[PDB]
């Protein structure tokens, strides 16, 4: 005999939200700016948020080895494809549909599947006017394409409906951030936060973390 | 390990023998020059077995995607498999990523294909390509036009003269636009010294052949300006020969 | 958990893959003057559901993307292949369909699990001939079947098809088509932002596939 | 993984040693094709030489490779009789296939792969040329369906707008002949006579080249092709288009 | 019998606890020196604390050669990057980061998981000012940063609050031993101590032995 | 199989075919560097020569490569734009994959790796001379962390305590005429002025190295690099101070 | 497979870009290379010139390591292959003392050594050689005094340890070599000992346009290495220079 | 098959302990062996030379590789040095696995295999002649018990009958000395005098070989086997030995 599919798929499925529930949480959204990220994370060594290429951005929540592989994975086919073409080739749609056949491989084929949630996030570049792009791939490969915000991790429901209620379409840095902010402490401090932001002002490399004084500055 | 969507990656991974890699029949000289808001590139129909004519109605220049032409000198054989193979490796990765190479995109991805065939080049398998492109994307429509030559290493360059050639003529081709281009203001003006600079070519270089009216076989054309590429029809060439032919006698 | 019998598996598979189709957005391929239109409901406006394979030869699929986007990049790798070791007049949209139905075919008995989705190869005729537009659906069992006049795949059919065969029209123009699949697709329950649309025109002398957006579509709504 | 249908590559794939390619052998051949309305004809000699020694006189150059085409081959005998027999084999292999026949451009290009491949051969001797003739029914005009491709020892194809070409150690011969010759052909009667008077011709100064051998009664082969398909000419016109060569030029 | 996925997860993961639940304790803390590591260890044969790199030290408790087996991969990687690059480039989040992808993947494919627990540890460059670095990595992959002081193995709750009430950030070697040695005996030649000092110019590993450390307390 | 997070010990696994791998074309070139205080500048001429003809007038052959650092590639065109390309990605991938640039050392290491493994593609002609500029914020003294390094063909490197270096076709003629000039250079102005007339001399004493053109008004291109980082010289700079050298030689 | 706890191989395994394995289907080069014995000591010491023909393409090159706290290295040949052995045989010696515990004995780092020789072969028959000088102290020996040695290597890797009390290694070494051969009784301690060497230099650089001596103008002098019970030292430069004028003006 | 080898081992696992190289140094000795009644012995030379300079004068070139055997290697002193080691370990190696040591004809085919694997390293100039000494405990006769072996550098051996052999640059020499004075050999003393003597007379003849060096006291070094073992002769004795020699011959 083989073994039950719909047995497997549902126990499989379980364990990977059960992993992602239980992890800190993060938020993406579109701004004035650009894209804004915001994720809760005590650690000072240990990054959610990167950057992938040029203008693509990347955030996740869940299993931190299972996503950092997954961020250097993604790194390395930035970085190829942008080689053997030309920069501008490399686009946030291109990173997005990566994963999703990664995650979906991973899902069906691994041991464990990845208990991992991301996003890939992509402004324009330097002079263009083009609306950001947000992705979510789940750990099972589904990909969504997103208008101006995405919740990962934990527990979103809160989170996700507090951004509904408050969300801006042009929102200054600033006030996007107390928002986001607001977000995140209604779902559940700058040494708690980890932030940085895709910004279309930058000629080339759009990804800035915001630390420190700095980001005390614009917390308040 | 990593999909790059290149159709020529994918072939030597699946379908190897495919891949490509005297005397055989050479010989070709292909010019391709900026004109404002436009690009032109022409070639010559001569194919050359030592001193035999081998052939002489060889088209050496093709439209390769909507805003490019490829023109290629070398044994014959080779530059034909390169045109055909290029135009598949363009337009495999708009549909794969359902959108086109950024002009730099595309001449990195013809230097690839040029360099991977410097080996074959050294034992006489040789293919020199002259790209002509109107970048969509550019700032400027006047400035759009491209042109871009190759070295056997794959090393490529941008021209900012506003002219080029390749193959056994160009230098004559060459020498003679340098002295016609002042009197480049449109596509046809433009249009008109190509075809000036291929017939020094075929007066000066026994391997490019020049107009023959017997035959009615004149040098191939394509022009590239905003609204995409396009074949010169033959008669249109044919008269812009006569032209020079008899204000020549 | 336990293992069960060969026929026990294929009903489950079966059932696994039946699931995640009837729970996906819907796609309607049909024939017309024009040649064929494809219609599918995508809020989407970077993903495609809809794509060229080859010169006149069109794809829709619905299901889970990555899955389908995997079988839409083979089959423009089986294609162009075919095109260069012979020539682009010898690639048929019935030997992309046959290809297909082997690949899900044996995805669906060697896989861990089977691909959730269904998908639609289309071919119109060559820049002035004149042949019957074909429409092909292959099944995640890898079933084939030659369509007609339409095809529908996706979430809940039934209505969408009887709705489709009701209205259909063998001559209907591009505008009383597209209007016709909308109606159609809404009986599974439209506008240009929450639609794809392409169509393959025999009209086009080589590139048939066309996406019909924004400005124009809207036009052609209403 | 990526089926092509294609015979030969499943060959390399399962059973190389099928394949030609290998690393004084007889060969030397002369083989004419040309044009005429709604038909294409092509003929090739009979010697074999080695050196200066004849080791035949007897063999067949030309074959019908499927319905609508034929194959001649100059160069090496051993290659070139491999080859023939290989292309129809991969012609009939598609077709069996796919349920239907490779377009004519498709069948070009088919044979160009499988000289190109033989490259490495040819530097070394085992050179195979090939000329082929053909009869396209997808062409748009039946008179001018007949088509006649030539191949360089790259792989590098040529269809002929001239009406004629040939190929072998008599070629040049051949082709300046049909030169003369060629405003004469009207039909397929006409077209073959200009096509075995350019292969006397080409007998006529290239000792590599046999000319029709009254002795033996062994005169060159011919195919030709129309719409209605392709066919073998049966000997006996051929050495009456001789025998009138011969007295008309004494 | 057979099992579930979430099944085999709480099975794997027991059965890890309990081998590390089971082995000998170790503690790391900051200190001014840098940073200091003491282990319980009745063997003088058998190292439980070791050098990686020249700023870099590694400390763990588990299985003796499920552990030594990653000592030595990460010397490997250690050795191997400095030497691609520069000495200077090796950092001790790098080799971190390693250990969680390697622990990682042993949880989830191996026929058993390891029964390890480790902490990575990075003083400062000869001359720089930065604050000693801490991570411990467990059997499940799992990666932490901790700001002053790390404890593995055995029972550590007792030996964790011990120190958590008396750690000081300041505290001399002498101080910060005699802290560290209270926080292990509430845990429960004998003991294995070492320390990652900032003043050495390269080689920042120091294994106090005998005399010196009968002396030292 | 370590993870050296590097992009080309990446692409030498799993592709190959990117990668310069190995087995007349044009080339010729002269690139100087000289260290000032609290700065590096780097400069190099813009002809391209094959043979006695000349290829190319607009060459670029010094790059920006981070931004602390520059090099500028001597030897056969084709094969040293493609160093700077990959080496600055090369750099850019280690940076984002561990969060931190390499260390200046580390820079050089990983560029000495890659000239080194291309001594064989070197030995046939494919020869990539590389110069390396840069500045190292991490040195203790800003004044004196300008670096200039150079490369032999064996991925040798060394790091000029000299204050200035050159590679390229009239790279002799450019050290000799740095080494009288050299004492002037107290400054990021006097410094570049004593860059650019070092490649004047050479320009005039090799063939293979333009000089300043005058009447399509191309000049030597030049970056500059000090504790803000590396910036391009905008070319009106670079061509008053060719006018001044120029006037000044009249 | 067998673990040596070698870095190098590790490196072979899953490595072989690292390796300076460059040997393939005027690079700089040429140097002189002195190491000399005295009682509870050894010293070793080398010039500072590079060369690609006639041209002086170097005149700071260091050539002499600390390989380990109680070796060291000098490495003649050519230069970008000399360079890379130090630091690999360095690594590849703190490796083992990472790995295991504790260090090779001295005829384990011998014997090392002398395998990295013997690969590189090949590849110096092709010009890419390197010719190393070994210099070490060995705690181990029963007596304190007898303790240095000084280990020369053949281009196929046969390594001899030296009984004479002296060696030389690179293009000016028979010089250096005849010249120790008289001065070396002068050689009573650590001190006398690095003045017979630099003396030795200094002949090596008078008769060999490859070798390099003290250059007075720029201030560029030999470097050295002294090695006693205490451990591997750099001599500083200022006591090179002291020496060398001696010399100068004592030849003078 | 395991076949209890300690280089079959290495083959799979470490080829590069291997001595075998594939893809001038330091060279030359005279090594001698003979048989007297119940005993054999066996001395070398102390020189090694790399062209006409005399590289090595402390050279020991004969070894006890286990209780009843020695080996002397003449050719490449790399090569022989590390063929002696490795010959002791394999030795030892089959005894412990198998706790029984080989028999006479296994030690000496394991050797042969060594020399043999390493034709092709000779070729180039990585030779090793070795020479093999040994007294066997099992012959049927004790005086006849030892044994002296040969090897050419295809692994060819054979085993001398004649009662001495040798092997270098000088073992021409070494032989024809042998022959005359053999007769006086009638016990181990006067055998080891015959075998320095032979030496000596070929240091006469062959500056590659040297003679005693009564200035630092260097002198051949000899190994002495019977039914007891094997055992190094210590050097006064063979000072003597030498001086009576030299003295003898003034």
């Amino acid at each position: 005999y083989f073994i039950s599919p719909e047995q497997a798929m549902r126990e499989r499925s379980e364990l990977a939200r059960k992993g992602i529930a239980r992890a800190k949480s993060v938020v993406a959204l579109a701004y004035a700016g650009g894209v804004l990220f915001v994720a809760e994370n005590p650690s000072r060594s240990l990054q959610k948020i990167s950057e992938l290429y040029d203008r693509v951005g990347f955030a996740a929540a869940g299993k931190f080895n299972e996503f950092d592989n997954l961020r250097r994975g993604g790194i390395q086919f930035a970085d190829t494809r942008g080689y053997a073409y030309d920069r501008r080739d490399v686009t946030g749609r291109q990173l997005a549909n990566v994963y999703a056949q990664t995650l979906g491989t991973i899902f069906t084929e691994q041991a464990k599947p990845y208990e991992v949630e991301l996003c890939v996030a992509e402004v324009a570049h330097y002079g263009e006017t083009k609306r950001p792009e947000l992705y979510r791939i789940t750990y099972d490969g589904s990909i969504a394409d997103e208008p101006h915000f995405v919740v990962m991790g934990g527990t979103t429901e809160p989170i996700a409906n507090a951004l509904k209620e408050s969300y801006a379409e042009n929102a200054s840095l600033t006030d996007a951030l107390r928002i986001a902010v607001a977000a995140l402490r209604a779902g559940s401090g700058v040494a708690s936060l980890e932030v940085a932001v895709l910004d279309a002002n930058r000629p080339r490399r759009a990804f800035r973390r915001i630390t420190g004084s700095a980001l005390q500055a614009l917390l308040v | 390990a990593v999909d790059l969507s290149s159709f020529t990656d994918f072939l030597r991974r699946q379908a190897p023998e495919l891949l490509p890699a005297a005397q055989l029949p050479h010989g070709a000289t292909i010019v391709a020059l900026k004109y404002p808001g436009g690009v032109v590139m022409a070639g010559d129909r001569r194919s050359t077995q030592g001193n035999m004519i081998s052939g002489r109605d060889v088209r050496k220049v093709y439209i390769t995607d909507d805003y490019t032409a490829t023109g290629i000198a070398g044994t014959a054989a080779v530059a034909v498999e390169f045109a055909r193979l290029y135009a598949v490796e363009l337009e495999h990765y708009e549909k794969l990523e359902g959108v086109p190479l950024t002009f730099a995109g595309k001449i990195n991805r013809l230097a690839i294909m040029v360099r991977g065939n410097l080996a074959a080049a050294m034992q006489g398998l040789l293919a020199l390509p002259l790209l002509a492109g109107y970048d969509i994307h550019a700032s400027d429509p006047q400035s759009a036009g491209r042109i871009v030559s190759f070295d056997a290493a794959g090393g490529w360059n941008i021209e900012e003269e506003g002219y080029q050639a390749v193959g056994s003529g160009s230098l004559f081709a060459k020498s003679s636009m340098k002295k016609l281009y002042s009197q480049v203001t449109d596509g046809d003006s433009g249009l008109r010294v190509a075809v000036e600079a291929l017939y020094d070519a075929a007066d000066d270089d026994s391997a490019t052949g020049g107009p023959d009216l017997v035959r009615g076989i004149f040098p191939t054309a394509v022009i590239i300006d905003a609204d995409g590429a396009v074949d010169v029809p033959e008669s249109r060439i044919a008269e812009l020969a006569r032209a020079i032919i008899e204000s020549r006698s």
